[PDB]
């Protein structure tokens, strides 16, 4: 299929006043690894981090469109876009091409810097939203990621515990997936600081 | 006059001065005469004579279809546009029905085409008048169109510069046109055309075109070579 | 078909058509708006031409969305086009971002139509001025928009006939820490000062922006505020 | 009807376009804004209308995008307007759209000269086509790009643009040009340059003890990068310093105003 | 997906399940399928979630604009007409099966809109993959002029029939009651599938996953 | 800057001359109409005078059906109003096809006023020199009952409801008579017969000729019968005889 | 001044002067009369010829629009031809979309709406002709007149043109209740002959058409040997 | 001036814009044309603005096709459009019928392009004004040497000897005499040179005028070089 041509997997997980968003590093052409250092995460602002999964050209085109839209929003509206508004904007952009769909599947995590509420979203290729309170995941290893997150996640996690759970789930899901792997990159977003980490993985 | 600069402006007395100016343009063209007989229609066109060595040619008589032709007077470009439109309509009709367009329908179409250009702001009237000579199941037909859009069904008529003399001559022999033969019709048309020439110019082949349409005669134009039979022996006897 | 511009510059650098439109926008009945630490109240003057006009049918205070309202002074039919455009813009914003439109963005969108009709060909400028009041993520807002497209943010302002006197009265009475019903009292008194007769609940239309919403006041509510001033 | 057509985009017997000249005259009555292009930044200083006691400030977050006189086009581009403000807003939106489209196509900041050129063609188009009035606004563009560093451009309401080391538009622009020529050098620091701006503004508006409620100042400079994240794209070069457009606040502008007016007394006390 | 609508004595009772399946795998266990249309009109949706969300949001925005224009409350027939015209315009490619329920001055109004645009106004309706098992319940216990409690219990039972006999439905029953004056939406009206056998909660101390580079950015 | 009154541009006084001139086209024909509403019905009476005895009296009329439940009266340039009627009917039909319900009278009046405003801002279009009076019944909320409704649309695009209104030649005198009668009684509490008598008395007093039945045409909407229909001449005759006391 | 140069401009007294000028152009045209005889409609027009060499039937002013409907033109003939084309389009639309002959009132309203649309835009001028619509549809015999202003009025008897007042006065002497088309043809022809001035219009012809029960409710011209000689 | 429109008629019946464009022709340089049984000769006055101008860059005679030439008078900028249209139409005729296009047909196409001017936009974008160009098209076809003249009104006229430009009436006066039906090509060339002499304010030099000839026997166009023009003068 077209969605599994480039490989890649992204997963967001919700802490208490924090969220951890993690992506694999592999970029390939349906069996062959073009590169092993291609993360799929994008930072919109200090509060929102989103990742794209699917056809890599569609990932890049949609990321460019989203960057254009967010810069225009910040220019017109003198403020940073919020997570819910950003997710709604992505939903509208994806539904505009309802019959010419983009082959991406975004995974958005956001936190209110003043409140601390965590908002997660994961739409389909046509924008059908999904907002749970535990975790979202997309990619070729989506089933394994879902299983690991269901088996490991608990409500009241600390940023460190949440990061460890996310890293373990991501690595174990990529081990069973031939189109994902080669380490991981994770972003822990709290109310006060944002941390970026690179996680050892198999070179397989 | 502040009511003559636009076509969509009515004069306070109920006149349209732009159309009247187009009629004046038609009245300044070369003289032409149309005569209708029992089976034939003959048009006579007065073309420019050479200046003693220099013969200029300008096409005034057009062949519209196998059974239809016309003579223009006034703006030559408008006459060419109208000829193109009429030829296109005739080709369209003969394609659909495998027969020539009837003359009444043709006259209605020319009238509608003229009227289409006298009511829009971004349009101007055709500064040309037409004499349509044709034949159909209903017999010979002779029409005259004006920039206003009126189409006149005529037994015999004339238009152009100094055409009042041609008209007043035709008003003496027209009631007999239903009995005159083709040669007599040609002679009558030639006399009418000669009545519109200047003092020192007599009709001859160099400056006269003769168009003929009939029941078994497709619309045929007669010029320098073919006009010898009608103009070599011809002189106005008062 | 009228594709040339009707507003052009003058040898003095003035767009006299826009100035004439502004003059037309100041000939309507008196409308005014007052901001306060917990809301904005805008009051207009519904003076019907006769007693046979069914004052309930005539409206000078409009709801643009669930959080923003408007009032005007000048040409009402000119105002209704802008009211409809603002309502459609609010709906489109809610469809796009799933959030109430901020008042500043709505005012910018309204101002762009003003400029469009003051510069595009074949049309004349609008002959009305708008008073927009609303709530957004950064608090309470009250804007004035003129036919030229220029907009200001106000604490207390007035438009229409008798607007200089209303603004002069508001300047001395307004207080930086004025609260909601105090602002309503001030607005009603300011209308009463320039009012030709007696203010009845069928003669005035008032809308008080209260913390999440516009909520045009009912006849009974306006009576409850009219019998108290 | 064609009778009432004003024929805006037509030539006159002298080859001059009257609508353009009238727009220029309109800009002459707008508030004065002065740009000074130094080697470590560009300063914009403009006079804003007298603040009415009932004026309210739009409680905008991110108080660096647009002021009462000065606006941000892109992260590396800023501008100031003089003339029809409502005409200026549409052109500002167009300039932002053009800059973001260029960033979309090439993933690099648009050159300042390129942005100045692209919005000048928009103004020129209305003087030759359309049959409507042109934009009555002049722009002072500031910004930074790797090809020429700090730059300063001025645009006329005809499509013409020019590059300047120091310029002014609005009221008393000739006087401001005369005074800027007296005092400007290439070896000028940012804080010196701002000192030149206010000192020229306060003299064009003819005030002593320059009023803080009537002046606005913006700066295009370069600051150390803040949001550089190499792990998210290991192959992208991130520059150490990024251009920043910052509009000065009331508390930030008065330390520099105090330098300007004491400089004014220091220079006027010795004229005897 | 199982969505059910019932007309009772005074008002309409709508019900839905909360399971959203990402192609044979449960994506979200508490999806919301009872959408807002008006203060007196609601619409449950089944099928492509994106299409249902888009059409419901668009028609609700149009209704809000129309009530701003007219000043009256929206009629259920107006929402039905808008939805059916939009769905018919796309020849069923906007795959959304809707159950529309509201109360007007003309009384309760319950209808179904097929993805192709056809509409059926009925006293009790079912839509979705688990609709048939739901309908068999309604045909077995529905009576005219039920009280609010009877209608709510019947809707919950019909939803539970699709919950247990359809793999695509479950995890809750969402119930919405619409009357002339009030519209109430209960989310946890019935929770037959509770949380049993809690997790082990195996702990992973910070540092069990090796890190290659780290970057901390204070805000 | 010399004409400023042949096209829709502002005068130096901030007024539109081409729209004020269209207001004088309303009273130019010399016709008058009066619309009133009682507690349960709405009536409109329009002057229907045929000086030419060779003219078929029932062919020309100023009363039009917009929808079965919404009727209209046009006062002013007779063809112009006809055009607006067509537009109104279209504005009904599309509405009926867009929402599935019949268009409310207030919404139709608002949309017709929107149509009029466009011709006052676009340069090449001439305003319709007529005043439109739509009468009908409005379906109320929370009780389901019907209420009579009158809505007038001006050539300027101004739309407004009315308890009672007059339009045309000597409309000021008719409005003054109606206002004077309103100071004593309550129009919204009267019956159909009393409202009809008041409307005919106002029409007669405005012109002072004691009109007959053939000289007027009356349209009516009632709560019992929401459809708009014209009152037969016998009922108009009995109303006039009741007025003649 | 400039208040009478285009139709999109109202005068200070609320008038459209271009429409009035078009009506004045109509008033200078040849006289036409029409009568509704309770069993059909008879229309009669006078055609003035500027030439004695015109073929018989030239410059027809009466044209069939449908089987039962026809239009007589009083004024600028090409404008009348355009109006007739529009009316024919309206009549065939009813027969093709609604499968019914167009009612006389409906056709008259369509003609009036078409003529009125040219009095509202600056880019067009009003028609310089009045249209007499004679129909015998399912709504009985109908006779309507459409003014260059676009207003339509139904008549029992109507007269238009230069010799309008005298022709109208002659029409006032008829009963129109006992009048039948057979005698109405002669009455209208006699009125046209009597009211016409013989020293200014040397060449004149009377063209009469009718649609009643005698023609199977079909709008046709009269038999040649039915109108009086003079 | 914009008091009158571009489609308005004069009270005498003439279109104002067309009559104004005719007066622009008389302000241009003089162009000649001679038809003889041996061929057709085109002559034109260059009237260079300065001695620094490369005379070949202001060619008053342009080649429409290998058998058809065209010489213009008036506004040379507008004449380029007409000549390009004529070239395109001639190439289209060769493409479709595999034969050289007749001179009359080429003139017809040129006038068809010329007439399309006005102000009403509607569906097609028309020219705001007529061409200020009068064309003189010479060629050789199945009907022998043919010379035609084009007007800004869009009216084509076949001629035996026509002259356009400033020195038109004097050239016609010379045409009334000294011309017959059967001149030789050399006689026509000498007549054209003498007529240019009679109507030229400047002195005649080989590089001061432009001469072209389409020969009946050859059937091809031949642009004359300054030495050939001198050889014509030396006779």
């Amino acid at each position: 299929s077209i969605m599994a041509y480039s490989g890649g997997s992204v997963m967001a997980m919700a802490g208490k006043e924090c969220f951890v968003i993690i992506s694999d590093n592999r970029l390939g052409e349906q069996l062959k690894t073009i590169s092993t250092e291609v993360p799929k995460l994008h930072v919109v602002n200090d509060s929102i981090v989103y990742g794209l999964t699917g056809l890599r050209t569609d990932q890049q085109t949609f990321a460019n469109k989203v960057q254009f839209r967010t810069e225009m929003y910040k220019l017109r509206e003198e403020r940073d876009i919020t997570g819910k508004a950003f997710a709604a904007m992505i939903t509208s952009m994806l539904y505009e091409a309802r019959f010419g769909p983009w082959f991406v599947e975004p995974v958005i995590g956001s936190i209110d810097k003043s409140t601390g509420e965590v908002y997660l979203c994961a739409t389909d290729l046509i924008g059908a939203p999904c907002e749970p309170e535990d975790y979202v995941c997309a990619g070729t290893a989506a089933e394994s990621l879902h299983g690991m997150c269901e088996a490991l996640w608990r409500p009241g996690m600390s940023p460190e515990e949440l990061f460890e759970i996310a890293a373990q789930a991501m690595l174990s899901a990529c081990d069973r997936d031939s189109l994902s792997g080669y380490g991981a990159v994770a972003m822990i977003v709290t109310k006060d600081k944002v941390t970026t980490r690179l996680i050892k993985g198999r070179k397989d | 006059n502040e009511y003559d600069s636009d076509i969509t402006t009515w004069s306070p007395t109920g006149r349209l001065f732009q159309i009247e100016y187009a009629n004046e343009a038609v009245n300044n063209g070369s003289a032409t005469v149309g005569v209708k007989g029992k089976n034939f229609v003959v048009l006579a066109a007065l073309k420019r004579s050479p200046v003693a060595e220099l013969s200029s040619y300008q096409e005034k008589v057009f062949e519209i279809d196998e059974h239809v032709g016309m003579s223009i007077s006034g703006l030559v470009a408008d006459g060419r546009v109208l000829a193109r439109y009429l030829r296109t309509e005739c080709m369209n009709y003969r394609y659909m029905y495998s027969n020539g367009m009837p003359m009444n329908q043709m006259a209605d179409m020319i009238g509608e085409k003229h009227q289409r250009h006298i009511q829009c702001s971004g349009k101007r009237p055709f500064g040309v008048g037409l004499l349509l000579a044709g034949y159909d199941r209903q017999g010979p037909h002779l029409y005259q169109t004006v920039p206003s859009g009126d189409v006149y069904d005529y037994k015999a008529t004339a238009m152009g510069v100094r055409s009042q003399a041609s008209r007043t001559y035709l008003e003496r022999h027209f009631e007999h046109f239903s009995d005159c033969t083709l040669d007599e019709l040609v002679t009558h048309a030639l006399k009418a055309l000669a009545s519109a020439t200047s003092e020192g110019i007599e009709l001859n082949v160099k400056n006269t075109t003769i168009a003929i349409v009939g029941k078994d005669t497709p619309f045929t134009i007669f010029e320098e070579e073919s006009a010898r039979k009608y103009l070599d022996g011809f002189k106005m006897r008062p | 078909e009228a594709f040339y511009g009707l507003t052009t510059f003058s040898p003095s650098g003035k767009l006299i058509q826009i100035e004439y439109a502004t003059t037309a926008a100041g000939k309507g009945t008196t409308a005014l708006g007052v901001k306060a630490t917990d809301g904005v109240v805008i009051a207009a003057k519904k003076k019907a031409p006769s007693t046979l006009v069914d004052a309930s049918s005539i409206q000078k205070v409009f709801v643009l969305d669930e959080h923003v309202g408007c009032t005007y002074s000048g040409m009402g039919p000119d105002c209704r086009v802008l009211i409809d455009s603002a309502r459609k813009n609010c709906q489109q914003y809610k469809l796009m971002y799933n959030e109430p439109i901020p008042i500043s963005q709505l005012v910018r969108k309204i101002s762009a139509i003003y400029q469009e009709f003051t510069q595009s060909g074949g049309v004349r400028p609008f002959g009305c001025s708008l008073l927009v009041a609303g709530v957004d993520a950064n608090g309470y807002h009250l804007y004035q928009v003129d036919p030229s497209g220029t907009f200001w943010a106000w604490k207390a302002t007035a438009i229409g006939t008798g607007s200089p006197d209303a603004k002069a009265f508001l300047e001395k009475r307004y207080t930086v820490d004025m609260e909601l019903e105090d602002a309503v009292h001030t607005a009603l008194l300011t209308l009463k000062e320039g009012f030709d007769g007696q203010m009845t609940s069928e003669n005035t239309q008032v809308g008080r922006v209260v913390e999440n919403r516009f909520e045009i006041l009912s006849v009974d509510q306006l009576r409850d505020y009219l019998d108290q001033i | 009807s064609h009778r009432y057509d004003s024929r805006t985009t037509t030539f006159s017997p002298e080859g001059r376009l009257y609508q353009v000249e009238y727009a220029v005259e309109a800009i002459q009555q707008a508030g004065t804004v002065i740009g000074v292009c130094t080697k470590d930044g560009v300063v914009l200083a403009g006079e804003k209308m007298v603040p009415h006691p009932l004026f309210d400030s739009e409680s905008m977050q991110d108080k660096n995008t647009s002021g009462e006189k000065m606006y941000k086009i892109a992260e590396h581009i800023g501008c100031s307007v003089a003339g029809v403000t409502s005409d200026a807003y549409a052109l500002l939106n167009y300039a932002r759209l053009s800059a973001l489209r260029h960033q979309y196509t090439f993933q690099e900041p648009m050159a300042i000269e390129d942005l100045c050129r692209i919005l000048c063609d928009e103004k020129q188009l209305y003087t030759q086509y359309g049959g409507v009035r042109p934009y009555g606004v002049s722009f002072l563009l500031v910004g930074w790009d790797r090809y020429y560093g700090y730059q300063l451009y001025s645009t006329e309401p005809s499509g013409d643009y020019s590059a300047w080391s120091a310029y002014a538009i609005g009221q008393n622009d000739q006087v401001a040009h005369a005074l800027l020529k007296k005092d400007w050098h290439e070896s000028m620091t940012l804080e010196d340059g701002m000192l030149l701006a206010l000192r020229v503004l306060g003299k064009t508006m003819d005030t002593a003890k320059i009023d803080l409620d009537r002046v606005e100042v913006a700066v295009m400079r370069k600051v150390p990068a803040s949001n550089i994240d190499q792990l998210l794209d290991p192959f992208k070069h991130h520059p150490k310093t990024t251009p920043r457009f910052q509009i000065l606040t009331r508390s930030e502008l008065k330390p520099h105003a105090e330098r300007a007016d004491q400089a004014r007394e220091a220079e006027e006390k010795a004229e005897a | 997906t199982t969505i059910v609508g019932v007309v009772y004595r005074d008002g309409v009772v709508l019900g839905a399940d909360t399971r959203a399946t990402e192609g044979s795998i449960v994506a979200d266990k508490r999806c919301r399928k009872i959408h807002y249309m008006a203060p007196n009109i609601m619409c449950c949706g089944a099928g492509t979630s994106a299409d249902t969300e888009a059409v419901t949001n668009m028609v609700s925005s149009h209704l809000a604009l129309h009530r701003l224009e007219t000043g009256k409350q929206s009629r259920v027939l107006e929402a039905l007409t808008l939805l059916k015209r939009h769905l018919y315009r796309y020849q069923g490619h906007v795959s959304a099966a809707l159950v529309l329920g509201g109360v007007d001055v003309e009384g309760p109004f319950l209808a179904t809109i097929a993805p192709h645009g056809s509409t059926d106004r009925l006293p009790f309706v079912t839509m979705g993959s688990g609709s048939i098992a739901a309908m068999a319940q309604l045909e077995a216990a529905y009576k005219d002029n039920m009280t609010c409690e009877e209608a709510k219990e019947l809707v919950a039972s019909a939803i539970r029939k699709g919950i247990f006999n359809d793999p695509y439905s479950g995890t809750q029953v969402d119930v919405c009651v619409i009357t002339k004056d009030k519209t109430e939406l209960t989310i946890g009206y019935d929770k037959p599938n509770e949380r049993m056998y809690p997790r082990q909660e195996v702990l992973l101390p910070p540092g069990t996953t090796p890190v290659l580079k780290e970057e901390i950015r204070q805000l | 800057a010399g004409f400023d009154k042949y096209i829709t541009v502002f005068s130096p006084e901030g007024s539109l001359y081409q729209v004020e001139y269209a207001f004088k086209a309303v009273t130019y024909p010399g016709l008058l109409t009066v619309a009133i509403r009682c507690k349960d019905a709405v009536l409109v009476v329009t002057q229907h005078l045929i000086p030419d005895r060779l003219m078929r009296p029932d062919s020309v009329t100023a009363l039009y059906e917009v929808t079965p439940n919404i009727g209209c009266c046009m006062t002013g340039r007779a063809p112009d109003g006809r055009a607006l009627v067509q537009r109104a009917r279209e504005e009904a039909s599309d509405y009926q096809y867009r929402y599935g319900v019949e268009i409310p009278i207030a919404v139709l009046a608002k949309r017709m006023g929107d149509k009029a405003q466009v011709r006052t801002q676009q340069a090449g279009l001439r305003p319709m020199g007529v005043v439109s009076t739509f009468i009908g019944m409005d379906q109320s909320d929370q009780d389901g009952s019907l209420k009579p409704q009158i809505y007038t649309v001006d050539p300027a695009g101004w739309t407004g409801g009315h308890i009672a209104c007059a339009a045309g030649k000597k409309q000021v005198e008719a409005m003054a008579f109606l206002e004077k009668r309103q100071k004593s009684t309550e129009l919204d509490a009267l019956t159909q017969k009393e409202a009809a008598m008041i409307a005919l008395a106002a029409l007669q007093s405005a012109i002072g000729t004691a009109v007959k039945a053939k000289e007027v045409e009356v349209g009516r909407c009632t709560a019992a019968n929401p459809a708009f229909q014209r009152v037969p001449n016998s009922e108009v005759e009995e109303w006039l005889t009741a007025v003649a006391e | 001044s400039g208040h009478d140069q285009s139709t999109d401009v109202f005068s200070a007294e609320g008038r459209v002067f271009q429409v009035e000028y078009a009506g004045k152009a109509v008033d200078n045209s040849s006289t036409a009369v029409a009568a509704c005889c309770k069993d059909g409609v008879v229309v009669a027009v006078e055609k003035v010829h500027t030439s004695r060499m015109l073929e018989k039937g030239s410059n027809n002013r009466i044209h069939a629009v449908d089987r039962q409907a026809g239009i007589c033109i009083c004024g600028l003939l090409p404008d009348g031809r355009a109006i007739v084309s529009r009316a024919r389009q309206e009549a065939e639309n009813s027969r093709d979309i609604f499968a019914t002959p167009i009612r006389g009132s409906v056709l008259a309203n369509r003609v009036g709406e078409f003529m009125h649309a040219y009095t509202t835009h600056f880019a067009y001028r009003p028609f310089g002709c009045s249209a007499i619509i004679a129909s015998y549809a399912d709504d009985g015999p109908q006779l309507f007149v459409s003014d260059p202003s676009g207003t339509v009025a139904g008549y029992y008897g109507v007269a238009l043109g230069k010799a309008k007042t005298v022709a109208k006065s002659e029409l006032e002497k008829l009963d129109f209740s006992s009048l039948t088309c057979d005698e109405a043809v002669g009455k209208l022809a006699s009125i046209l002959h009597e009211v016409h001035d013989k020293q200014k219009d040397k060449l004149y012809e009377v063209e009469v058409a009718w649609v009643c029960d005698k023609s199977d409710r079909k709008f046709v011209h009269v038999p040649a040997d039915m109108v009086p000689a003079e | 001036e914009y008091d009158r429109g571009v489609n308005t008629f004069s009270p005498e019946g003439r279109i104002f814009q067309i009559e104004y464009a005719v007066e622009a022709i008389k302000l241009g340089s003089t162009s000649l044309g001679i038809r003889t049984p041996e061929g057709v000769v085109l002559a034109a006055e260059k009237r260079v603005p300065s001695t620094l101008v490369v005379p070949s860059s202001m060619s008053k005679i342009m080649e429409v096709d290998s058998h058809i030439a065209a010489v213009m008078s008036g506004m040379v900028a507008d004449a380029r459009i007409l000549v390009e249209h004529a070239r395109v139409e001639s190439q289209n005729h060769r493409f479709t019928y595999n034969e050289p296009m007749s001179v009359e047909s080429c003139t017809l196409a040129t006038c068809d392009l010329s007439i399309q001017f006005g102000e009403s936009g509607g569906r097609r974008k028309l020219m705001s004004r007529p061409f200020g160009v009068s064309l003189l098209i010479a060629g050789v076809d199945e009907k022998g040497p043919q010379l035609w003249q084009t007007d800004p009104s869009g009216t084509h006229t076949r001629y035996d000897a026509q002259a356009i430009g400033g020195g038109a009436e004097a050239a016609q006066s010379v045409f009334t005499e000294r011309y017959h039906r059967n001149m030789t090509l050399e006689e026509g060339e000498t007549l054209a040179v003498d007529i240019l002499k009679q109507v030229m304010e400047d002195q005649l030099s080989p590089e001061n005028i432009e001469v072209a000839v389409v020969r009946a026997d050859d059937g091809k166009l031949h642009m004359y070089t300054p030495t050939e023009i001198k050889a014509i003068m030396s006779r």
